[PDB]
RNA sequence: GGUUCGUUCCAUGGAAUUAACGUAAACCCUUGCUUUAUUUGUAAAUAUUAUAAAGCAGUUCACCUUUAUAUAGGAAAUGAU
């Protein structure tokens, strides 16, 4: 029942010593199998199936080691190496040691999803600028923009505005085929104006989405998420500060 | 430094009985192995080919005109103790899947006898005649026949020495004296620039020499003489070698695919 | 298409081309005559001597000393003579101290000691893997991390170890014990680069560790306990040094596990462990009365 | 002092002394470590003492004071004085690729100069010229210049032999079919040509430097 | 591995990730398995039922 | 010695190996998208503003360039987003 007479401490790994133990273990593993299956033929670079390997972080923390990128970098070598030979003739300790390696992450899937058009045949854009979203109908009109129920002549004194609220049927030029009915709420002139611009620009791809391209192009695409900043303590403004008395 | 070796069954010591005297054997193979190697090995005495075997010399020693003279020795010594362990001392019955085949690619056992047989003395040279196992990525393994002029190997990694044609009398200006011409030039440059004429497989396993001839005149000149008045000569040793040939060995290398 | 048909045609037809091309390679070679090799480039591997000649010595460059201006005055007495600009280490003095070490290893392995090869540069580390497997003894590659031995309760401390016996098997019940315990350290440190790595060979005389290394020219022969005097600069050498202590090792082992098997252990439980007993008397005595 | 105490030397001496007693006075001293009982009889070898070296030359007999007593000296054998002498009459021997890389260090064994210049294990260098001048010299009584005359004589006809099959050797190939490989000559000349139009490339850029650095003079 | 920081992979495991209709005209019409059209069972595949 | 927004990262040193705080990360507001909720908010409505709970998202991919081959960077209204 006792403890036996004679017994005397021994590391259990051979790599005690080293920086690394569980890792040159498993590496030098690897180079115990690339030297009797070393003659075994290979196949092409461009044919072998592409396999996302772990990263440098991924097996520091699953060996709860520090390895080093430089050793490492050689020890992948061995893998891409010892995944060239013929599948056929691949043995199959190789292909237990070579499914330890792979990554098996999967990016989250975010997908929009598309505008429809309403039956009587009008898209709704959403558009937003600074305070104000603006909501486009679209149809397949003659040119009569309506701008919460007033013209754009009536709602914009700015001719600078009404060209930027129809944008994408100008640049695209399609002023005379398409029906704009907006309504839009809060901000001031030019940040409805630029609501606008968006709202005609998602609802007038959901009729013809081969446009994204010149829309694009013409900056009827991108949400300006320019805000104006917060009033803060101790400053005049955002920024400005009081006058700062050196005496 | 490359040894003389002994030989399959005590040949050196007795000889076959039926086709060559101990004496003779003597003369062919201990005597003149040894020579072959004496020079051999002062050749590379101090190069990469120090520690490398006979056939590793041929065909890497092959296309390099530098070292021509070195090819003929290690060729030479091969096909020369490849021509030796294919004999028996007493005659074997020939294997019945290789009986099945040879009639299959060459008609008859002896339509293929008088082939080989007669190829050696129309070459009116020292040269060695192989029995060569053809086979291509979806053709069937084909049996064949080859004659090497000198010393020529008949594997397809030393195509550049394969000496299948004195140019000799085979270049003239009659129709096939042309075509002859022809092929001469289209290997020679092709073989310069480094183009390849036949595809071949990697590992040279189109061509396998399971069987060999040495009509060189050293071995047959003593014990069947100079064959003045037919009774004996060249073509008596190549008969008599034909009832030795080791059909069990023979078939061993030839490693038939299963059709049967 | 057809292009892209052949690349498959070939790749289908490797398997059955290299079972044919390795047949052939059998009766074929060897055919012609009768090489002599008398030297492999992987021969201290495959199979490393029990003991170093003169001539494997001279033949592995083992001599090769260096250059006269950079030259160590203190290790002249293992220099032969000055040719080709360098030092000529005595070939003599090379195998009589190479002979010794193979003594030291062998022993400190028979009396279940644990040795440490150390060899660290570019193309040492399958020579001191292969010469840790023959003698059961640790191996290291790389940059020895300065204060293993000197602090090993810091860097060793996760390290797993286990409790042998006789015949070197695991023994359930020092699972309290292997928590406490500190880490190991090497019984015997055989470098193969003392110039480089003079931090080792420091801590072990600071620990009071015996010590083997190659001695070349430029080294300072006082760093280690046992000098090898020999060209430390060749990876030919290095190999038939480390191959003939490894075969001490081995040798040693099997002596040890020979005299195991007939009851007589060739080593008295050490006293870290030998503390522990004695405690688990005084616990165990408790239960006895209460 | 950049160095530090090292003590590799007593490390048994040390540790056989700390595990004499205990440090618990009154108690049976602990086991000692596994390793003081393995190397007990073999202590360490003498370090640091300087030796006189050996002598591989007469020391100058004259020198009243002498220094560099305790420097190894030069390996100089009778071949040195024969190998220069040669190798200077025939520079080109020199572009001859010779291994020194030992096999297995036998090579010494099957070498009887006796016989001629070729030998076993080793090629025919200026090497065995030498030795077989120096056989010569001292066994049959030579003077420098006779054994020179001999077996440099021999060295000759062995080379003509070996330079003479190579031509023989591929001119008869071709008499049978033999087709070879570029030869060294093509191969070479290829070669400068890549070389020279890279040099084609760098002239006609400096050049065209130069004359856009002549615009600015003026 | 406390300091190691974590990998961010869709997790098929969490409900709202395994079944993305969580209608249960859906998940019961004999979706994929055959005859566990009653509801407990369903449950029973996705929680420790302690009865 | 290089690199990085950064003692970041790689390599290396005949002495390093580590812990806490700060840093970083994360958080709040904000931006796009997904799902949920439809009153006191929304003209209509099969739901698209608004309201607000949770989740995803970037320098990610593409292109170009790159040291000691170990660590990477550039381009900015006419690549994607
Ligand atoms: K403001
Ligand atoms: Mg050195
Ligand atoms: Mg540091
Ligand atoms: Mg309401
Ligand atoms: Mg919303």
């Amino acid at each position: 029942f006792k403890l036996h007479p004679y017994a005397r401490a021994v590391p259990v790994s051979p790599s005690y010593f080293t920086r690394t133990p569980r890792f040159y273990d498993n590496y030098l593993s690897l180079e115990k199998l690339m030297e009797e299956y070393e003659d075994l033929p290979v196949i092409p670079a461009t044919a072998v199936e592409r396999v996302a390997w772990k990263t440098l972080e991924d097996i520091r923390k699953e060996l709860g080691e520090q390895v080093k990128a430089s050793e490492f970098a050689r020890c992948l070598a061995l893998v891409k190496r010892l995944n060239s030979i013929h599948p056929d003739l691949k043995p199959q300790e190789i292909k237990d040691v070579l499914d330890s390696f792979r990554r098996n992450v999967q990016p989250f899937t975010n997908v929009a999803k598309p505008i429809p058009i309403d039956q009587f045949g009008r898209a709704c854009g959403v558009g937003k600028r600074k305070a104000s979203s603006a909501r486009a109908f679209v149809v397949e009109g003659t040119g009569e923009v309506l701008v919460n129920g007033k013209t754009l002549a009536e709602y914009f004194g700015r001719v600078h505005d009404r060209e930027s609220a129809v944008w994408a049927l100008r640049a695209t030029n399609r002023i005379d085929k398409y029906n704009v009915w907006v309504k839009v709420e809060g901000g001031g002139t030019t940040g409805q104006a630029e609501a606008i611009t968006l709202a005609i620009a998602k609802a007038l791809l959901a009729h013809e989405p081969a446009l994204k391209p010149a829309l694009r192009r013409a900056g009827c695409v991108t949400r300006d998420p320019r805000k104006v900043e917060r009033k803060k303590h101790g400053h005049v403004k955002a920024r400005k500060m009081p006058t700062w008395v050196k005496r | 430094q490359h040894y003389l070796m002994p030989l399959r069954d005590n040949f050196e010591q007795e000889g076959i009985r039926n086709f060559l005297s101990p004496g003779s054997v003597n003369m062919a193979y201990t005597e003149y192995q040894t020579f072959i190697l004496e020079k051999l090995n002062a050749l590379v005495v101090g190069t990469d080919f120090e520690q490398k075997d006979t056939k590793s010399i041929v065909l890497a020693t092959a296309r390099d005109p530098e070292l021509a003279h070195v090819f003929n020795h290690a060729s030479m010594a091969h096909n020369n103790h490849f021509f030796f362990d294919h004999l028996s001392p007493v005659p074997v019955k020939m294997g019945d899947k290789l009986f099945y085949h040879i009639n299959e690619n060459f008609g008859s056992v002896d339509t293929l006898r008088d082939e080989m047989i007669g190829t050696a003395v129309s070459m009116f040279g020292p040269g060695f005649v192989w029995l060569v196992r053809t086979q291509l990525p979806g053709q069937p393994v084909a049996l064949r026949v080859m004659a090497t002029y000198l010393a020529g190997s008949p594997y397809p990694g030393a195509h550049w020495r394969r000496q299948e044609m004195d140019a000799q009398t085979s270049i003239g200006s009659s129709p096939q004296g042309l075509s002859n011409g022809q092929r001469f030039f289209e290997r020679s440059a092709a073989g310069f620039k480094g183009n390849k004429l036949e595809p071949t497989a990697p590992g040279g396993t189109d061509l396998i020499p399971i069987l060999c001839l040495n009509t060189w005149e050293y071995a047959w000149l003593r014990e069947y003489g100079t064959g003045v008045g037919g009774m004996g000569g060249k073509l008596a040793y190549a008969q008599s070698w034909w009832n030795m040939i080791d059909w069990a060995k023979v078939e061993e290398e030839a490693r038939l695919e299963t059709r049967i | 298409d057809e292009e892209a048909l052949k690349l498959k045609q070939q790749i289908e037809a490797i398997p059955g081309n290299f079972k044919l091309f390795k047949q052939t390679k059998a009766q074929t070679q060897k055919l012609g005559a009768g090489v002599e090799v008398r030297y492999i480039p992987e021969q201290y591997l495959r199979n490393p001597p029990s003991d170093a000649s003169l001539e494997d010595l001279m033949a592995a460059q083992a001599h090769m000393g260096h250059n006269t201006s950079l030259w160590n005055p203190a290790n002249a007495r293992y220099i032969y003579g000055v040719r080709q600009g360098i030092h000529i280490i005595s070939l003599e003095t090379t195998a009589t101290h190479l002979r010794r070490a193979a003594r030291v290893v062998e022993e400190v392995a028979y009396r279940g000691g644990l040795i440490l090869f150390v060899g660290t540069r570019p193309g040492q580390r399958p020579i001191v893997v292969r010469a840790a497997e023959l003698a059961k003894a640790c191996h290291l590659f790389t940059k020895w991390r300065p204060g293993t031995i000197t602090n090993r309760e810091q860097l060793l401390g996760g390290v797993p170890l286990t409790v042998v016996d006789e015949l070197d098997r695991p023994l359930s019940g020092f699972e309290d014990h292997l928590h406490d315990r500190r880490p190991l350290a090497p019984d015997l440190v055989v470098c193969l680069n003392p110039k480089e790595n003079m931090t080792l060979l420091y801590e072990c005389s600071l620990a009071k560790i015996p010590t083997i290394g190659i001695i070349d020219t430029n080294t300072n022969p006082s760093w280690v306990t046992y000098q090898i005097p020999a060209n430390d600069d060749s990876l030919r050498a290095t190999a038939l040094i480390s191959g003939v202590l490894g075969r001490a090792g081995e040798r040693g082992q099997k002596r040890r596990l020979e005299a195991a098997q007939r009851g007589v252990v060739t080593w008295k439980t050490p006293a870290d462990v030998q503390g522990y007993f004695e405690l688990a008397s005084a616990r165990a005595a408790d239960a006895r009365r209460r | 002092g950049k160095g530090r105490i090292f003590q590799a030397a007593k490390v048994y001496q040390r540790a056989s002394e700390a595990a004499a007693t205990n440090i618990v006075s009154g108690l049976p001293p602990r086991n000692p470590p596994l390793w003081l009982k393995a190397i007990e009889s073999i202590p360490p070898a003498e370090i640091n003492t300087r030796p006189y070296p050996i002598q591989h030359s007469p020391p100058n007999p004259r020198a009243r004071k002498p220094r560099n007593l305790f420097r190894p000296t030069k390996i100089v054998y009778p071949e040195d004085e024969l190998r220069r002498d040669f190798y200077r009459d025939h520079p080109w021997e020199l572009a001859r690729p010779r291994m020194i890389i030992e096999l297995d260090g036998k090579d010494a064994r099957f070498l009887d100069w006796s016989k001629g210049l070729r030998q076993r294990g080793i090629p025919l260098s200026g090497e065995s010229v030498v030795q077989r001048q120096l056989w010569l010299m001292e066994n049959q009584g030579m003077t420098k210049q006779e054994a020179y005359d001999k077996a440099r004589h021999e060295f000759y006809k062995l080379r003509q032999l070996e330079q003479m099959e190579r031509r023989i050797a591929v001119e008869e190939a071709r008499m049978v079919g033999g087709y070879f490989g570029k030869d060294l000559l093509t191969v070479g000349m290829e070669l400068e040509n890549k070389t020279y139009e890279s040099w084609k490339k760098w002239a006609t850029t400096e050049i065209a430097r130069q004359e856009s650095a002549r615009a600015s003079m003026y | 591995q406390e300091k190691a920081s974590l990998i961010k992979s869709v997790d098929w495991n969490l409900l709202e990730n395994k079944f993305k209709n969580l209608n249960l005209s859906f998940i019961l019409n004999d979706a994929s398995y055959a005859e566990r059209n009653n509801l407990s069972e369903l449950l029973n595949k996705l929680y420790y039922n302690v009865l």
